[PDB]
């Protein structure tokens, strides 16, 4: 059993967007489908079910009328068409699979997705500005800084995804209308500045040419 | 629609021809003619109760009572007030979970027309959709959604082509199943009411995915409601359209507009089928008068006769429209023909004459 | 038009105690023909997906260890595990399902108890290279520590400030369950040599004296 979500992507407020969601390891045609968003307080709440034979379709009063929930089973794919969004609408949207041992048009969810961000932000998508962070003037920790970025996500390795000793990636904030991110992490006393100590930093949507290497200077 | 045998020599088959029934059909009557009175040289019955006793075999007839076979709910009615004909009747249940058959007889004296009788039922093809909310118990083990499937006193559900929906409401609630809600209706081939027990059949060529019909069926204080709605999907025509327009939620093969040709030559328009088992639709989009009588009455190839008479398949669905002045008639078959067969109907607009032959292979 | 109520918030629990759950209803979940509360509970696991449990408030799904035990009947829920493991970290829900909309609760998350231990604190300089293009910040880092609560002020030649200051928690690592804080001023370049003395202070409950940590330019 598997779910892949697809689509996730900044829009000005009022703009819309239409993300995808895949199925396998199951008969499509016998399982209703649904999609459920987590606000920024990870807060849960239903947005859209719809049945096996795509005519009956409930939804929220909240969402009425702008959201449209569709499902194509000859390709095995469900979509859901967001139109006129507004602040309150950003979150993570999953797409679970309602359980059909009881034979009811209402039931849980036994399987879920792993969800798709959406932003409704009207800010200016910027490249992220990486620097260095070493002590100037007992083991060595060192880190990493991520200013000026927008919009979320960014993901931080250290050595190309082969150091995981001790590594805290912390949340970002948000400064004005820009992003702000730092990791940290704690090697030997022996290790650092004898060894290789890569930052690699990755952006969505945009281009990251990043491996900045902490300089031991002062 | 309906099966009838004439043992009188005022129908197409007389007695002074064998009747073979395959088929499957659901709570229907069935007809036989038997003049007695007016004269009965030697002329009897075989056996005399056939209805109540048949045989089983032809090859070696025993004494077998209907109860001793294995049918569900019956109807065995034996009228002898006519004063033209005496009738025998008998209704047939789909919930038959086998495939039994039997045989009849009838004996004339004077090389008098002997006629053989072999009736054969089948178990419904598809599967139906039992729903007794209304508190009584069957043994016919079904699949049964009683009131627990209900989301708040509302009960959504699909049907596949050509399935059944069943239904136990001994309350009687109007407008059941004729009523649709949005501004198209779920048209029903056929919608019956027996114990005030409903039946559905679902059809197997719709117009619009946004169809539905309700039923607002009451049980312990409480309106529960059903809403039909089918599975789409969108299917050729087979067939010749011949009007004009081109917005249409029709789509046919073949493609002429019969406005635009010349009068000096009437053409024609052929359709040609060639597939083990059978699951198309036929018709034809004709503007002007369609005749003769199509397709429950088409013409012969190369006279008047039946459709269903040259196919031989009891499943013969037809289904009719019209969009302004456009006339469509069509059919759905569903099974192997026994043999190839062929007819024509005809399609005529003030002085213009097209002609629609088709031709459906066994092989 | 259905209210969740779940209570409590947090939860520190130690490692192996009998923990108790409830979720409050604005309404009855129960068909009385069926004989069944209609209500669900998941488990998120921390940076994952939500995954169902326990259904008809009672039974168990194919798959879940019998540890977690549903119980409970008309409106009042509750839920009960036995000897809890280590990643059992994780913020659980509970949904409802007898009439639409399928509303959910607000989760409760799970704390891991621990033996208290003192931060780790370093503080860093701006780079070179941001210092080139007109910026200047100050990074401090807080990575281990136990229980989050804790209080970061800065000293700059020996004023407190507190306006360009931002501040990031992880949760409760999975590989030792301690958190971590990271602290940031940030400031323009000519403020930076206007002073020299820059120093972070720690308050925590390990120490009586403030944990400082203090850099010259
Ligand atoms: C509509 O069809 C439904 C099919 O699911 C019927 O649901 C069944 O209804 C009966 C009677 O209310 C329930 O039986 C009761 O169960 C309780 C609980 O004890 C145990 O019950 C079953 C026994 O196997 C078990 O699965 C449970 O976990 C409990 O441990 C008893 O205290 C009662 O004495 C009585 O036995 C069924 O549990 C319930 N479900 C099923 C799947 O059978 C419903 O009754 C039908 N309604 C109408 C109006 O026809
Ligand atoms: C509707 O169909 C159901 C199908 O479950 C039947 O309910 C029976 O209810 C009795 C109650 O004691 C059970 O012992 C039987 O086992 C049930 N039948 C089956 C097939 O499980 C019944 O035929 C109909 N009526 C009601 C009220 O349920
Ligand atoms: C069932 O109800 C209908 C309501 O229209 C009624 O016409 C009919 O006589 C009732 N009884 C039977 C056996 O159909
Ligand atoms: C009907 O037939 C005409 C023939 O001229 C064709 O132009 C038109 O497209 C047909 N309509 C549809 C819906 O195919």
């Amino acid at each position: 059993v598997m779910l892949v979500e697809s689509g996730g992507d900044l829009v000005k407020p009022g703009g819309s967007l239409k993300v995808s969601c895949a199925a396998s390891g199951f008969t499509f045609s016998n399982y209703a489908m649904s999609w459920v968003r987590q606000t920024p307080e990870k807060r849960l709440e239903w947005v859209a079910t719809i049945s096996s034979g795509a005519s009956y379709t409930h939804y929220p009063d909240s969402v009425k009328g702008r959201f449209t929930i569709s499902r194509d089973n000859a390709k095995n794919t469900l979509y859901l068409q967001m139109s006129s969004l507004r602040s309150e609408d950003t979150a993570m949207y999953y797409c679970g699979r309602q359980v059909n041992r009881h034979d009811r048009a209402l039931d849980a969810m036994d399987y879920w997705g792993q969800g798709t961000s959406v932003t409704v932000s009207p800010a200016k998508t910027t490249p992220p500005s990486v620097y260095p962070l070493a002590p100037g003037s007992s083991m060595v920790t060192l880190g990493c800084l991520v200013k000026g970025y927008f919009p979320e996500p960014v993901t931080v390795t250290w050595n190309s995804g082969s150091l995981s000793s001790g590594v805290h990636t912390f949340p970002a904030v948000l400064q004005s209308d820009l992003y702000t991110l730092s990791s940290s992490v704690t090697v030997p006393s022996s290790t650092w500045p004898s060894e290789t100590v890569t930052c690699n930093v990755a952006h969505p949507a945009s281009s990251t040419k990043v491996d900045k290497k902490i300089v031991p200077r002062d | 629609i309906g099966y009838k045998c004439n043992f009188s020599n005022e129908g197409v088959h007389n007695l002074k021809i064998f009747c073979t029934i395959h088929s499957y059909f659901i709570y229907d009557k069935i007809r036989l003619i038997i003049p007695k009175k007016s004269s009965s040289p030697e002329f009897k019955i075989l056996p005399e109760k056939c209805f109540q006793k048949v045989y089983t075999d032809y090859e070696n007839r025993v004494e077998t009572d209907i109860s001793e076979l294995g049918l569900i709910e019956y109807e065995i009615e034996e009228n002898d007030t006519n004063p033209n004909y005496n009738e025998r009747t008998i209704t047939i249940s789909p919930f038959s979970p086998k495939d039994i058959e039997f045989f009849c007889f009838c004996d004339n004296t004077e090389e008098g027309r002997s006629a053989m009788v072999h009736v054969r039922v089948l178990k419904y093809p598809h599967n139906i959709l039992f729903t007794n909310l209304t508190n009584d118990l069957f043994t016919y083990l079904p699949k049964t959604y009683n009131e627990s499937n209900f989301v708040s006193n509302v009960l959504e559900v699909e049907l596949n082509d050509g399935e059944l929906f069943v239904l136990a409401c001994e309350l009687i609630n109007k407008k059941c199943f004729q009523e649709g809600k949005e501004k198209a209706l779920y048209k029903s081939n056929k919608i019956i009411y027996h114990k005030n027990l409903t039946i559905f059949k679902a059809p197997f060529y719709v117009t619009s995915k946004d169809v539905n019909t309700e039923c607002t069926c009451k049980f312990k204080n409480n309106n529960y409601k059903i809403v039909l709605k089918p599975k789409y999907e969108k299917k050729v025509i087979h067939g010749c359209n011949f009007s004009s327009n081109v917005s249409s939620k029709h789509t046919f093969t073949d493609s002429l507009d019969i406005s635009l040709v010349d009068d000096s030559a009437h053409i024609s328009c052929n359709v040609h089928l060639s597939e083990p088992k059978y699951n198309h639709l036929v018709g034809l989009n004709c503007p002007g008068d369609i005749i003769p009588d199509c397709f429950f009455q088409v013409y012969q190839p190369e006279n008047i006769v039946y459709l269903d008479s040259q196919i031989n398949i009891g499943d013969i669905e037809y289904y009719e429209d019209a969009e302004g002045d456009d006339k469509i008639k069509l059919f759905g078959i569903v099974g192997s023909i026994p043999k190839t067969t062929s007819f024509t109907c005809i399609c005529k607009k003030d002085k213009k004459s097209a002609y629609m032959t088709v031709t459906i292979d066994s092989a | 038009d259905i209210v969740m109520s779940q209570s409590p918030s947090s939860l520190a629990v130690s490692v192996g105690e009998k923990v108790t759950m409830s979720c409050k209803s604005s309404q009855s979940l129960f068909y009385s023909s069926n004989q069944k509360n209609y209500l669900a509970w998941y488990q998120q696991k921390p940076g994952q997906s939500p995954k169902l449990l326990i259904y008809w408030a009672s039974t168990r799904e194919s798959g879940v260890p019998d540890r977690f035990t549903g119980s409970g009947s008309g409106t009042d829920f509750t839920l009960t595990i036995s000897s809890v493991k280590a990643e059992d970290l994780a913020v659980y829900y509970c949904q409802q399902y007898y009439s639409y909309p399928p509303t959910f609760g607000g989760g409760t998350k799970l704390e891991i108890k621990r033996a208290d231990a003192a931060p780790t604190v370093s503080i860093f300089p701006p780079s070179s290279e941001q210092l080139t293009s007109g910026g200047a910040s100050v990074v401090c880092f807080l990575n281990n520590f136990y229980p989050k609560d804790i209080n970061v002020k800065w000293k700059i030649d020996g004023s407190e400030r507190q306006n360009g200051v931002l501040n990031s928690w992880t949760d409760q690592d999975s590989k030792d369950s301690t958190y971590s804080m990271s602290s940031t001023l940030t400031l323009t370049k000519d403020e930076y040599e206007r002073h020299n003395s820059y120093t972070c202070e720690a308050t925590h409950k390990t120490s009586t004296s403030p944990i400082v940590k203090s850099f010259n330019r």
